[PDB]
RNA sequence: ACACAGGUGGUCAGGUAGAGAAUACCAAGGCGCUUGAGAGAACUCGGGUGAAGGAACUAGGCAAAAUGGUGCCGUAACUUC
RNA sequence: AAUUCCUUGUCGGGUAAGUUCCGACCUGCACGAAUGGCGUAAUGAUGGCCAGGCUGUCUCCACCCGAGACUCAGUGAAAU
RNA sequence: CGAUGUCGGCUCAUCACAUCCUGGGGCUGAAGUAGGUCCCAAGGGUAUGGCUGUUCGCCAUUUAAAGUGGUACGCGAGCUGGGUUUAGAACGUCGUGAGACAGUUCGGUCCCUAUCUGCCGUGGGCGCUGGAGAACUGAGGGGGGCUGCUCCUAGUACGAGAGGACCGGAGUGGACGCAUCACUGGUGUUCGGGUUGUCAUGCCAAUGGCACUGCCCGGUAGCUAAAUGCGGAAGAGAUAAGUGCUGAAAGCAUCUAAGCACGAAACUUGCCCCGAGAUGAGUUCUCCCUGACCCUUUAAGGGUCCUGAAGGAACGUUGAAGACGACGACGUUGAUAGGCCGGGUGUGUAAGCGCAGCGAUGCGUUGAGCUAACCGGUACUAAUGAACCGUGAGGCUUAACCU
């Protein structure tokens, strides 16, 4: 889950809803992405009324898991497949103002700081 | 500095109202009484002797009888030796409990591995196996060749090579102290512990840097 | 035993119900995490039941349209409110794992209570 | 092929002495039954470590 | 391994040994005693001794239980009644096996195994 | 070689599923094949069962798995229609 | 090019990567006019490439069942 | 020349350096940052795919790097069969033809009933000196030999400006190695249900076989990586390169010659684990036989009477242990195994009957029936008394003590 040769899913505005993983990344022999990992990006498929062209390169962070995510002392959330959130290259932070869907309260880390200044559950 | 030992009684997820699940492994201890105190046996040095309830008495023969010979007269199953420092002790048989863990933070534990007779080398070292087509012939589980070519003409020393695994010496000395039940003689470990729930696991204070 | 048979019972909720896989619960929590209170729920059908350990961990499947969401719960949690024993069920098996993809008729499960 | 160089008398032994002569357990005599007989089984008495049932 | 698998082999398939056995398994029943060699008259108690366990007392549909085994209704019409009731303060202990003779054909100690009230 | 799961021309056979002499199962028909008695380690061989991905393997999807029948709908490139 | 060694000649396509494949050039060492030219329908236990499905080959082996191997007893060798 | 298995690729290694990356010190056309350079270092680390039989050479993407060389081109009774190595078909080239290709295309195999030697396991022997075993310490030998990413120190000072190390850990991971099943799922032909065709079944209903676990779906004991937690840290020792004194050689000077103190991922420890067949068999503790006669040849034998000790090989009911030994338990005086009784668990509401429905089938009785390995009771069953091998204080010399 959040392998290489691998499609994913977007929840970043207004450019892209299928993409492709080329790199897992993030220090040495590393694996199978929780969410708040950093993933390299290619755009499978754009649309022409957005933002982004079809091939072009980028990093994501991941926000939806096919594995799920843990916080609560005794309960576990998963969904269908896996979703990620688009970067800006040199100054990160994600591209858009706004995300799609319900995400995650787990991932605060100030490389990824906007998801605080969103309301997406309540 | 001394020491005791008991046996595996649980692995539970005992939970908090602080937003963490904490497993626990669960050691219920033998109430072991000490035998004698060793002083005079090595300069500078001493050691705390101790043992257990033997549950049948018949069963030491004549060449191990000899080690509760010098704690009275009879039996005990079991023989454990642990060291003393910054004072000297005098005994008559008193038991030791759980509470020397009441402030110390991390134990010293001596597990032990589980038995696995021959285990077999593709697993006892990992060994590598593929495919059974366009490949090996006929011996596909042993560990390479062992012999050195030519010169040496010999087998070499240390070489991962079959043999028997398991009821090896595994021990665990960063896990931390949870709780003590002072009352039930109880001691509760953060984790999984190795050994099977007949061994007498022994638990030490750790020294570990 | 000493504490053998007896590790759970002075830990677990009494005041607990019995509500069997194919039921609709409706589950109710403070989260805390450490910090401060707040009553949030989750809706679903139980796919499989509590048994085993202090945890007695089972699942609930949300069968909502177009979407595929699952969430564990662990029974003994200092942080659940309340079960709300929202709408009975009943089936000819102990496990629901197809409900993974079957979300139609197979989740329309009948309530047989009267 | 064959095993080559034969082997003196002596090496030979070697090869036999772990197998020939083993040693064998002693015949089994009853308090009851004066028969000679192996250690678990039927004597020609007709009798196993004299034991009956529901006869005196 | 063979790891905790219970019974004897006693050659072949699981079937084969089912249908060495059914020819002794309703003598037994029948004649309250019969004979055969060591092993197999200590082996011949599986799924027997659980048959005199639920011929202890009356229940629905247990008529078919076990039949497999050996497919006589004669041996069958024995329980609940002539066989099972006879045991009932005592709930279980219904049979004892001992030594009798040796073959010749193969080193195979004889064995009888019979039933501890018997009017022979 | 042989007391050999082998080879050998003609013509004959009831139901049940099926187009069928294919094929599956009863029926007529035929059989224990000239070493015995038992157990269940390494390991060698054949098969079935497996989470999420997936051709990355290799000269080559090798091996393995998927498709599989029949009536009706519908039908690309090409055409000597 | 089944036809150019030098040469992965050379542009563009496909792929993350194309001494393979497709279209094409026109200084073909040594193509080319019945020891024939050039093209091709239909065809292949046909050679080369691409797309798609499906997959325990593989990522990573996890597991189980069957048959030998195994022992005693009758018979019991051989190549060197 | 009384044969020498011939390159690649897979599979598995090892010695050592020329330093690719990490450590420690200097140099610089060394401001900060970065680069260029070699001193100490060969300890530990150091790649997957595309196109090429590789090598030479490129492309794609990572790395903390993608460092180099030797080994009958390491590693074919190890594997495969690309390149080389016969037999087929064709395009071009040379020729009378055999045949040739500093020209190509398409096709095209891998022999062996393991004897001795070597290792390894259990068995057995010999043996640590009349004999048996366990523990304890250990000459010694193994394990271990390490780090990505995120951030503050640092947006300073430095520098038109651009940009802007390391100060030692905080946050979070991992190659590699090991162990475990609470997490989270998988597997579970030894447990349960659903179901297609077919046989045994008089027929109908049932039940059980057959289609290897027929096909579909759950799962205990246990297993397990898709899961989880650990360990290469700190401290210490002694050196090299180096920092300096004391100081020649050289009546001065000098850090090296002798001398004196310091000073590294190299070298040795610490940590962790095994070891006394270590023939140099360590050091303890438990346990036990206390008899003579004749003759002689004596580190020896023959003849005789009274006497049989510690122990060990063996025999069990078997599992959580296992090739077989062993290991844990174990012999009626026993809960070791099976049966028995209940408990836990798993499955999912059986048969028959009553009712409805053209019938298929549904509903109720029914929170049913059935159940393995997990657990507490219970002597119903079972687990030799005897015997086999084995004696009489054990060589030489002596301090000491009693005769």
């Amino acid at each position: 889950m959040i392998q290489e040769q691998t499609m994913l899913n977007v929840a970043d505005n207004s450019g892209a809803r299928r993409v492709m993983c080329i790199k897992v990344l993030g220090g040495s022999h590393r694996r199978y992405a929780g969410v708040g990992d950093i993933i390299k990006i290619t755009i499978k498929e754009a649309i022409p009324r957005g933002k982004v062209k079809k091939g072009d390169v980028l990093k994501a962070v991941v926000v939806r898991t096919k594995k799920g995510v843990r916080r609560p002392d005794g309960s576990v959330i998963r969904f269908d497949g896996n979703a990620c959130v688009l970067l800006n290259n040199n100054s990160e932070q994600p591209i858009g103002t706004r995300i799609f869907g319900p995400v995650t309260r787990e991932l605060r880390s100030e490389k990824f700081m906007k998801i605080i200044s969103l309301a997406p559950e309540v | 500095m001394i020491g005791l030992v008991g046996k595996k009684v649980g692995m539970t997820r005992i939970f908090t109202e602080d937003g963490v699940s904490i497993p626990v492994t669960v050691i219920e201890v033998e109430a072991n009484r000490v035998t004698q105190v060793k002083d005079l046996a090595n300069d500078g040095y001493r050691a705390i002797q101790v043992t257990t309830g033997a549950k049948k008495a018949n069963r030491v023969t004549k060449p191990e009888a000899g080690h509760f010979a010098k704690a009275g007269v009879e039996a005990g199953r079991g023989l454990w030796e642990f060291r003393l420092a910054e004072g000297e002790e005098f005994t008559v048989g008193q038991s030791i409990s759980v509470e020397l863990f009441a402030d110390v933070k991390k134990v010293d534990v001596t597990g032990t591995s589980k038995g696995k007779g021959f285990a077999g080398t593709v697993k006892r070292w990992n060994f590598r196996t593929q495919d059974a087509t366009h490949g090996n012939s006929l011996s596909h589980r042993v560990p390479g060749s062992i012999g050195q070519n030519q010169t040496p003409g010999k087998v070499f020393k240390g070489k991962k090579m079959a043999g028997q695994m398991g009821n090896e010496r595994v021990t665990v000395q960063s896990l931390d102290v949870v709780r003590v039940d002072a009352e039930r003689n109880l001691l509760l470990v953060k984790g999984a512990v190795p050994g099977a729930t007949g061994s007498d696991l022994i638990v030490k204070p750790a020294v570990k840097a | 035993s000493n504490i053998i048979k007896q590790l759970e019972q002075e830990q677990m909720k009494q005041d607990v119900p019995s509500f069997r896989p194919g039921d609709t619960v409706e589950v109710k929590v403070w989260v805390v995490e450490g910090s401060k209170k707040r009553l949030q729920a989750f809706e679903g059908v139980v796919i499989a039941i509590r048994n085993r350990g202090l945890h007695s961990a089972f699942t609930v499947r949300k069968i909502s349209n177009g979407e595929g969401v699952e969430r564990v719960f662990q029974t003994h949690s200092p942080v659940v409110d309340s079960i709300s024993v929202k709408r009975r069920g009943a089936v000819r098996k102990a496990k629901l794992y197809y409900l993974r993809e079957r979300t139609g008729k197979a989740a329309r499960i009948k309530e047989r209570l009267n | 092929a064959v095993q080559q160089n034969k082997p003196t008398r002596s090496k030979r032994g070697m090869r036999r002495s772990h197998d020939a002569l083993t040693a064998v357990t002693s015949l089994s005599v009853d308090k009851t039954s004066g028969e000679k007989h192996l250690r678990h089984h039927i004597t020609a008495d007709g009798y196993y470590r004299g034991r009956k049932v529901i006869a005196k | 391994m063979r790891h905790r698998k219970s019974g004897r082999q006693l050659n072949r398939n699981s079937s084969h040994r089912q249908a060495m056995f059914r020819n002794m398994a309703g003598s037994l029943v029948r004649h309250e005693i019969i004979k055969t060699t060591l092993p197999k008259a200590k082996e011949l108690r599986r799924v027997v001794e659980p048959l005199i366990t639920l011929a202890k007392t009356d229940s629905v549909a247990n008529r078919r239980l076990a039949f497999a085994r050996t497919r006589d209704n004669e041996i069958v019409a024995k329980l609940f009644n002539e066989l099972g009731p006879r045991f009932a303060s005592r709930a279980g202990g219904y049979t004892r096996i001992l030594k009798c003779g040796f073959r010749a054909g193969d080193n195979a100690p004889m064995a009888y195994i019979e039933l501890v009230d018997r009017s022979e």
